[PDB]
């Protein structure tokens, strides 16, 4: 293969990062996290406590902490030896993205690339991407779950006692607030939380 | 696909490019074969094959990135 | 023969890459989907709980995969006897817009067509002005026509789950923060995405 | 009648290519209509349902089927003399401003005519175009609003019937717009809103 | 007495005309009548309801209207003499920007020319530029909310009424905005809206 | 009145234009009475008059462009 | 049918350019009939009939992207 | 040592002034304040009743008044030393950021820099600046719905206690805590408290 | 890491101006040592590495600005 | 009199200082802006 | 402000005072030895050269100025 020349070098260069941010940040690494913090934060009862420039922040930190191993790889094996001249841009960079592919179909449905197989082991890229977006959300879904499980009980609970202490017309609203936020921080609610993210999207 | 005509786009830019300057370097060291009426006129046409080439570029840009600020 | 020479070409090739990706992607292919994924996400109780770029990024993959055939037809048609200068520009516009126009006259109510038609007063291969808004209008109509039905099961949901939270005489209470996580698991099991995509293009697919 | 150099002339009619899309648009032809669409999106109770970028084109081919008669006698008369040179551009622009004149005057209310004539103080069709213009533009927002309220009504009526039915049913913790939303879409896709919508206010301008 | 060259005369007209536009138009004529048009597109409560487009070439023609004697005087005493080499650019300047003051000196209030004196410390009609422009500009803005104030009270009445209405039903869950807008775009269509609005705002500009 | 300006204006460029191209022309021809060092003069002027009246237009469209491209 | 015009535009512009170019080519290749004051003289009325072209162009597509950008 | 050229210097400047409100201001000054705003807003049962333009601003001039040695100390050590000239960009913005740094470590928890660092995974006092950052806002998350929920009891019980004599509850109790908390005047109490707690 | 990136290419793109002063320097006095093109070179050099600078951090910029202004 | 450039010379430096201080200006209040809008 | 005045009618007194000097010595005047004309036109010249220079730099910075976005 040949070797691209200085300027479409750059100008290939300076348009992928244009695409950087949905590329990177939306359909192939921690879409699941922003969703489950949507969720989440829907779940306390209060939108937009804390707010989303926080929230948005503390995801892209953890999504670089969750992302050591892909971009090691690519690092080393790509940028390596071709800091130093010895490989050609537009091979190096399919040498790049392959660990991230890699990675990519550890993490989507072990069958929705054949539902997007019909409608279309080394996959296409065209294929891969919408059928890990799509099995991406059908667990980011099935996590927020888990976690709105116990807000919800608590809600029930305070209801039901209440209702058998005797009142109908008081919003349980303002009364069980308080002791959502005291159980959440007293079970160490964002250590073990990010701990679990970090543990069911990497094993 | 649609990857394929980048590939084909980018890989004959560059390798018009890439003999233009091959042939203005295989001129200037005097070799003979050149007449320094065939160089500009390569020169010029690979100018206009990048104008084009970047033009492309910008229009599809900027229609992705209209396309991807709707609701 | 007439053609035209290689600057007017390139201009006008240049000025259609202006008009066709945004246009040709709204008024042309996939109008009738982000319609539905807006009615979605109203439906679930949960607005922008995916991402908009996501959400426009799903629908462009699933418009570049329903649209195999047609620009597989484009792509031979016009290239194959234009990429190597066996034809004319001028001609190979329409040769190449021909499906397309097909494509078209397929998924089209003629209510549409016959008002545009008594309207423009024109008295079968119709013309490039009267079809278009008539598409439109038409795939205007399906678009509710499925997000409707989309919004039935989680109405049910929201109905029944007001039901029985009110026959326990608990009448002050919010009912949609009960009502979300129900909605939310029924809707992961029962393969959401791709029975929802699934419907939605082969119901497409005529 | 004198006629302009072709130094000139070029630069007129290109300088009008800058304002004649955009404002001859936005006050002349059609301004009655995406108000009515924004109003109705705004009514349908899902602001942004059809992209801003769907609507602004269907409300564009509906200026361009509507100005069919008054386009024409333009047509005719300004470029079938001017192209075979009978007439001048400087006499092709008023014989070419006539009927497109008596159209937008056809449409001009009364009262707002004369108040417009009052602000700029003259005597006693031969209107100018300095001061009709205007007494357009406001002819038409006033009637964009009446058409948009009438259509408004259904909707309403809707949303009121479904809340009044909620809360006889004893049910006052529901929120009324998550139910309304699928009837309102389900009735108007029931009687074909866009169509007869799209009729009706074409036909209303041709009158 | 002299006078200068036609380079140097043609160089400062252009950059007057490159001046214009914000020199001009934001700070010397009609800046209140933008602001009533958007603090009354605030008030129906519906943002972006008509264009930003049409409502701008609205206020623009109003103000043309509305300046057109102080432009005819200005036009004769400039011009008139001018048009005929009787008159230099370093008096006609001069001539013509007078009773465009004497125009733009009422509307002023004095407290504010009295503000600005003690920011420039003016010895005590014939106040020079800097500190005139400013005092103009400032008793201009606390002129515009005075109006928009007087525009949204109705408005603001309906919602209130409409609000009351709807909770003396037991509805304290549907929104009241919602059937408001249809009961305010009627009632600003019944009461003769526009050609009022623009003429009262004329007439309480004048005096 | 302000078309009624702006056509006087234009009429005083097309007249003079008019003027130069019809003294060219009945020079060129071979006419007794009319100079060189007058076509010539008059072109420039011509030319000179033309510019002035695209520079006028050029920054009176600018600026409607800036005033309408505003929020109100 | 305004695509028609536009059409018949584009045609008449590409017909005078290629025209142009026939009697450039008819006249370096060394054939009578041609004085350099033909070609010479078109070669620079096709430009300007490109240049007004593209002119119209620019202003009707930067009108439509503004009417297509309103804030309905 | 050598120190930059003036353009890459300026341009620098403007660029790291740019994350100005995220990863400047928004985590490492005021995460704490503005998410006390917001619960105990809601603790009274009236969500933006005081506008939110008025809130955002008394948060803002709050937390200036309470990282005010840092950032004077940041002054004093770092703009006379920078121009005096001995000191490189480089050099003076990480100088001047180690103050920032021990701060940080001033309100982190006993075990977050592990569990965070772990996540770093690097073997471990000398704690780089991206473990901290996040094990930051993450403590300070924890801390500031601790003080939240103190602020919430005493309303919780003032509701309790004016509900328990059985009527919507709610509404003629709001003037009620009003009156309580106007009387009590917890905005002086409210920014001692924190502020005791922001040094701890 | 990537953070000692920035600062990486800041001192890189440094550097090669401070070399371009130092030769326009040694040049401008006369001295005998330093040719003229290759300073003129260097400088050009110099502004094009410049500008990619620039531009990748308008890029960079851009895209954090726009994933940092979502709801989540 | 005055030396030659050193007339543009000022004006240059005028010039770009003008344009720090309208940058410098302009990024702040956006994102004094920008931080002053929230729930 | 106040002082550019000052500065454009000295360019055109500059530029006047060179004109009357050549119609002075064009028309059958012993008066000037045609190399005074020469070099006080050509200093004109530059003059309003500057002057212009100096506008188109004071509008672009006024342009700048106005078009931020506050």
């Amino acid at each position: 293969g040949q070797s691209w020349s200085l300027s479409v070098q750059t100008l290939v260069f300076i348009t992928s990062l244009t695409f950087l941010p949905a590329i990177l940040l939306m359909m192939t690494s921690f879409t699941r996290i922003i969703i489950v913090f949507g969720l989440l934060r829907n779940a306390l009862g209060t939108p937009s406590a804390p707010p989303n420039q926080v929230l948005l922040g503390l995801a892209l930190f953890l999504t670089f902490f969750i992302m050591s191993p892909v971009i090691d790889k690519i690092y080393v094996d790509a940028y390596q030896p071709f800091s130093e001249q010895k490989i050609s841009m537009q091979e190096a960079l399919d040498k790049g993205a392959q660990p991230l592919r890699a990675f990519m179909l550890r993490q989507t449905r072990e069958a929705d690339l054949a539902l997007f197989a019909r409608l279309a082991e080394a996959v296409p890229m065209r294929i891969l991407l919408p059928a890990y977006v799509t099995s991406e959300l059908k667990t980011a879904f099935q996590i927020g779950f888990t976690i709105f499980i116990p807000f919800l009980i608590i809600d029930l609970v305070i209801a039901s006692v209440l209702m058998a202490l005797g009142m109908m017309m008081v919003p349980p609203a303002t009364i069980a607030l308080p002791f959502k936020l005291m159980l959440f921080v007293l079970v160490d609610g964002w250590q073990l939380l990010m701990g679990s993210l970090a543990q069911s999207f990497y094993s | 696909s649609f990857a394929g005509q980048l590939h084909a786009a980018l890989d004959r830019i560059s390798d018009r490019q890439a003999a233009a300057r091959v042939q203005a370097e295989k001129f200037t060291l005097g070799e003979p074969g050149i007449a320094l009426n065939d160089v500009m006129a390569d020169m010029q046409k690979a100018s206009v094959s990048m104008q084009m080439g970047i033009q492309v570029r910008n229009k599809l840009v900027a229609a992705y990135q209209e396309v991807m600020s709707m609701q």
